[PDB]
């Protein structure tokens, strides 16, 4: 694969050094059969003894140097593949989070994680082991064939001619083996389906008392299977015979041709000893190489499936480019109609018209199922309006930078979530830098977490689990309000903030919203069903469904005699 | 461990009739091994001849002995592999038949508490992976036992002095493996923890990305994932470093013996106690023993690890049934009376919640009764007690001054059959499903009993015979939605007592089975159950059921 090879491009210097060290180790490893032949011939020739003290020393130095260079080469290759695996897992993770929120839909939680965590590690482990073994044995197979041409020119032609005879016939008869084993496995599944069907209706079987009929029906399929596997045992007997006669008759032909060649005066008897010891090493080198090849062939196709997933393109705009100072904070909604990208054929929102002026309160109340939480998600950059204009200081949301905008607009969800970290880190989550210890306490006092977490023995450094076992419902909403308040945002959105939150915290959130001087620099939007909170709201909107039915202040809506009074008295 | 000993002894006793196949396989394995370790000895004989005065008589005789041992060893190895895979299939067919025959005599509490998918996996797939435990392990074990003895026997014949040099370094290989496997198991625990911490970040970020995207902290999850990847990387490098160091030590220790073996080989063969071909025979022999002794020392651990899959199959076969003790009856003449008193039956699956309370009623040979109940009051529950399908936990059912548990398995159910709201149609033909439960003598009774409901128009219109195939459930049945076929099945066996759970209904126009139309000829009792209170034509007894109570 071109792009997989192009991924491993910066490690060309280390890959070149690894190939050299493998060649130097493979050359030095083939020393013991190559030195057995001369020393045995030297005694039979009645030679001098001034070489035996040196030839054994030289042959031991070579394979010792081959052992170390194998260890150094295996050390480098294991180090470089580790950095590649760590780099590939990081980049496939960052490509996942860059897609739009439509792709997730709270249902791909299992398939995405199997594609990021499970497959990537198993693919790189298969690549790092099979390519290492394929490269090690290919060099050993090539080096042995290089020196077998040197020792003889006739016997090395014989073993190359009969090598396809060794490794093509067992494959062909092997194809006959599971061709008949397919029918045995198929008949085994068919017999089990009959027995299961006769067992699931057991009250019908027990009422008629026909267990002997089911025993005979099960036995008929077993006798047909017993006929079929008798041919299976014959097929393996032929298959196991022909993989063992070709291997051992090859050694006879090598020795007999060598027996004819030695007696002609071409090579000595000791040169045949080296060639005999090279046959068994070359045969296993070929056999290991052929078994490796199905593993790499399948794994390359799996890597092409991950690589096509890597270049998935999103549908949302990437980010913005403008960072201003002295933000106004007013956000204008003008003819905004939104449809869910899951089901674009049905419209779920249309005809919104309001303005969140700075320093005032605009709270919208609607019945159950009216679809108000999708409006608050539309306020930030979670989704996009299909046919409307969303204006924030004269500019749309994608025109602003992703990191700056969400630091300026903070919101809590209908169901707040708690990450498994320290509560000091979870309060200041998402911030560019960690603030001082006093600013966290100032944000926690305003939210009300300091009135409860002071009693905990762990202080502000308590460790919490993955999802809400240590913190209660009141505590989860208490740490959620502190999280959206530490950054001091310009637009604050609360969704069911006081649904389960305690009465003392519903108290001091009211002078914060209505009496505190900090409301002058923010524009707030509330979606709450509590009638004891929207009395001092400057703008009140009614969302019965789809679009706004009516809107106004507190006194105007009561004097109008609309649906707002009817919902209040209920 | 004593838990795996009882399962191994039962599994060994499961292969009792396959002893002649195991003996022949062991005999063919010994001959195949003996042929394999004899060719390298003859290989040293040819090199011995080639280095001296050449004579073609012994050289051709040596080659002819290579061919005779080559055909002999290949035929012995070929017949061994075929015989082993025939035993594997014959063992598999025996355990599968024994399991289903034992499972057919189990109570209905087992078939409703346990899913049918679980029984399918323990019958179709688990017994295939369980049957091949013995032929795979016996082939591996008996190969390494003979070959190690065979090769070391060939060691001592060549050179007793040079054998002991390679016999006194095997503890070095064993000590190297023992110290390496302990360190490798400790590192693997750390890798599993670090890969669990890496997955912890992905549980946090992917599942709650709505909170992450709404605060602009997607780069924080990317940065936090790099720390988890670096810790997994460092542990991966330590695992690869300790593995590569172990291979270097083992290869060096193996080399030092080979250098020492050859150095004593050249010195001994110089003086005249060895030949050139003897050294070649010793070198080829010595490389074979190194791998096979390592398989032999670690076969018991692999065998016990793979044997831990027969617990579920052996528990299903040997579990105790809940059926009561059967007995004999009087099948000479039957008076056709059923008596009932003080039922307090509850399901064994749910003994806490009862279904039927104390009620009594009787069935008469010349009378027909009716049972009416709105819903969930024991409509077909009473019908399950009469046919000995379920046994009461309170009170009993009588049949002419004797209970139902002492009746035999065959004659009681042949005289009492019933039809329900869901008539299950089994695989096969129409004739096989009309006369299900009958051993024989159906070839002269199907044509007179299938025309009970509305003669024959559904079957007579096509194929002009009863041999029309049906298939599985959900098939081409259109005779009143496979209801006409079920009632005609009931009247084949001419039972004395018939229970109709959800008969008549919209097919009450076909009323040839309720009154004298079926019963009242001689003595015959019919029990009728209806959902809505329809007026019982020619009624004799009216019973209305409400929460296990009747008026
Ligand atoms: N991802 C989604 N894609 C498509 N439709 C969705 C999706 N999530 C929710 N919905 C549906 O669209 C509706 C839009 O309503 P929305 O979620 O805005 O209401 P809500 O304010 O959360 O509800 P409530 O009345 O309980 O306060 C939901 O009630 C639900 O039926
Ligand atoms: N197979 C079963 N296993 C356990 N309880 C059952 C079973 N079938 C029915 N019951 C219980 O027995 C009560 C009576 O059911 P019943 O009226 O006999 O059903 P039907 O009307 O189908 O004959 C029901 O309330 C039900 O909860
Ligand atoms: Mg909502
Ligand atoms: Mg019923």
């Amino acid at each position: 694969v071109r792009r997989l090879l192009g991924c491993l491009g910066s490690e060309t210097r280390r890959l070149s050094l690894f190939l050299v060290l493998v060649v130097l180790s493979s050359l030095g490893e083939m020393a013991i059969p190559f030195f057995t032949g001369r020393l045995t011939d030297w005694i039979l020739q009645d030679g001098s003894a001034d070489t035996f003290t040196r030839n054994l020393t030289l042959m031991s130095i070579l394979t010792i140097a081959s052992a170390v260079l194998e260890f150094v080469g295996d050390g480098i290759y294991n180090n470089t593949m580790g950095h590649v695996h760590s780099h590939l897992q990081g980049e496939v993770f960052g490509a996942v989070l860059r897609q739009e929120t439509e792709f997730f839909q709270q249902n791909q939680t299992g398939n995405i994680m199997s594609r990021v965590t499970e497959d990537t590690s198993t693919l790189s482990d298969s690549l790092s082991e099979n390519l290492s073994l394929f490269l090690w044995y290919l060099v050993r197979g090539l080096c042995l064939l290089g020196i077998m041409l040197w020792g003889s020119v006739s016997l090395t032609m014989v073993t190359l001619i009969t090598l396809p005879l060794l490794f093509l016939l067992p494959k062909k008869v092997g194809k006959w083996y599971q061709l008949l084993e397919v029918q045995v496995r198929e008949s085994l599944a068919k017999s089990s389906q009959v027995a299961i069907e006769a067992l699931s209706a057991m009250p019908t079987v027990r009422s008629f008392a026909n267990e002997e009929g089911e025993a005979q029906k099960f036995r008929e399929k077993l006798q047909e299977i017993k006929t079929l596997n008798q041919k299976e045992a014959v097929a393996y007997a032929v298959n196991s015979w022909t993989t063992s006669i070709s291997g051992m008759l090859l050694k006879v032909g090598i020795l007999y041709i060598g027996g004819q060649l030695v007696t002609s005066g071409a090579v000595s008897s000791g040169n045949l000893v080296t060639f005999v010891l090279y046959q068994m090493q070359f045969t296993q080198a070929v056999e290991v190489l052929l078994s490796i090849y199905p593993r790499v062939q399948k794994a390359v196709g799996s890597s092409e499936k991950i690589f096509e997933y890597l270049d998935r393109t999103p549908r949302c705009p990437p980010s913005g480019l403008l960072t201003p100072l002295h933000l106004e904070g007013l956000v204008q909604f003008q003819d905004v109609s939104f449809a869910y990208p899951n089901r674009p054929d049905v419209l779920v929102l249309q005809g919104l018209t309001f303005t969140l002026r700075p320093g005032e309160v605009t709270a919208l109340v609607g019945p159950n199922g009216s679809g108000k939480s999708t409006v608050a998600a539309l306020l930030q950059n979670l989704y996009q309006p299909t046919g409307g204009q969303l204006l924030l200081d004269g500019k749309p949301l994608p025109q602003y930078e992703h990191r700056y905008l969400h630091r300026q607009v903070a919101a809590v969800g209908q169901e707040p979530q708690v990450f498994g970290r320290s509560l000091q880190e979870n309060i200041a989550y998402g911030l560019t830098q960690k603030p001082t210890m006093e600013e966290i306490t100032a944000a926690a006092v305003k939210s009300g977490a300091h009135s409860f977490i002071s009693g905990l023995p762990q202080g502000y450094d308590t460790e919490v689990d993955e999802a809400g076992s240590q913190l209660s419902g009141g505590q989860r909403q208490a740490v959620a309000l502190a999280r959206a308040l530490i950054r001091k945002p310009c637009v604050l959105i609360l969704d069911d903030a006081t649904s389960a939150l305690d009465a003392n915290s519903q108290l001091q959130v009211e002078q914060l919203l209505y009496e505190s001087p900090e409301r002058y620099s923010r524009s707030v939007l509330l979606i709450t069903q509590h009638l004891s909170l929207v009395e001092q709201a400057d703008h009140i909107l009614f969302l019965e469904g789809g679009a706004i039915r009516e809107g106004g202040t507190h006194q105007q809506l009561m004097e109008k005699k609309g649906c707002y009074w009817a919902m209040v008295q209920a | 461990q004593v838990n795996n000993k009882v399962l191994m002894w039962r599994l060994l006793k499961l292969s009792r009739p396959d002893l002649p196949l195991l003996v022949a396989a062991f005999f063919f394995l010994v001959l195949a091994v003996l042929g394999e370790t004899l060719i390298p000895h003859y290989s040293g004989r040819v090199i011995d001849i080639l280095g001296g005065d050449f004579d073609p008589h012994a050289f051709a005789s040596a080659i002819f002995f290579m061919c005779l041992f080559s055909f002999g060893s290949s035929l012995s190895a070929g017949c061994r592999g075929g015989c082993f895979t025939y035993t594997m299939s014959r063992i598999n067919l025996r355990i599968r038949e024994q399991l289903f025959s034992s499972l057919l005599r189990q109570d209905l509490g087992f078939f409703q508490e346990t899913k049918t998918g679980e029984l399918n996996s323990r019958l179709s797939s688990d017994t295939t992976l369980m049957s091949n435990w013995l032929p795979l392990n016996a082939n591996v074990l008996l190969r390494s036992l003979v070959k190690v003895v065979g090769l070391y026997g060939f060691m001592l014949s060549i050179s007793p002095r040079l054998t002991l040099l390679s016999l006194l370094h095997m503890p070095f290989t064993i000590a190297a493996e023992k110290v390496y496997n302990t360190r490798h198991q400790e590192v693997l625990r750390e890798i599993q923890d670090a890969v669990a911490r890496a997955g912890q970040v992905v549980r946090e970020a992917v599942g709650g990305l709505q909170t992450v995207r709404s605060f602009g902290a997607e780069e924080h999850e990317v940065c936090r994932y790099k720390e988890a990847l670096e810790q997994c990387r460092q542990l991966y490098w330590r695992r690869d470093l300790e593995r590569a160091l172990y291979l270097l030590v083992r290869r060096v220790l193996h080399l030092g013996v080979q250098m020492l073996m050859l150095s004593c080989g050249l010195q001994q063969m110089q003086d005249g106690e060895l030949t050139q071909g003897s050294l070649l025979s010793f070198m080829i022999y010595q490389e074979s023993v190194g791998s096979y002794v390592q398989t032999l020392v670690y076969i018991y651990g692999d065998m016990l690890s793979n044997v831990g899959a027969a617990e579920k199959v052996f528990s299903y076969m040997d579990r105790q049934p809940n059926l009561p003790s059967p007995g004999t009856l009087a099948p000479t003449t039957l008076q056709g009376v059923v008596k009932f008193q003080d039922v307090s039956f509850a399901y064994p699956n749910r003994p806490d919640r009862p279904v039927l309370k104390g009620l009594t009623f009787t069935l008469r040979p010349g009378e027909v009764t009716a049972l009416v109940g709105p819903n969930g009051s024991g409509k077909s529950t009473v019908a399950a007690l009469l046919q000995n399908l379920y046994q009461p936990t309170g009170g009993q059912v009588l049949l002419d001054e004797k209970p139902i548990s002492q009746y035999e398995h065959c004659y009681l159910h042949s005289q009492v059959v019933s039809v329900g709201q869901e008539p299950v149609l089994f695989s096969g033909s129409v004739r096989n499903n009309i006369a299900y439960g009958l051993q024989s003598c159906e070839d002269d009774k199907v044509m007179a009993a299938a025309q009970a409901a509305h003669a024959d128009d559904f079957i007579q219109e096509m194929e002009h015979g009863i041999y029309t195939d049906v298939g599985e459930k959900g098939s081409q049945l259109a005779a009143g939605q496979k209801q006409r076929l079920a009632i005609a099945r009931a009247l084949v066996r001419d039972p004395r007592v018939l229970i109709l759970d959800e008969a008549t209904s919209a097919l009450d126009v076909q009323c040839e089975q309720a009154l004298q139309d079926w019963n009242s000829r001689g003595d015959r009792t019919v029990l009728v159950i209806a959902h809505r209170l329809q007026t019982v034509q020619r009624a004799h007894q009216i019973l209305v059921l409400q929460e296990g109570k009747l008026q």
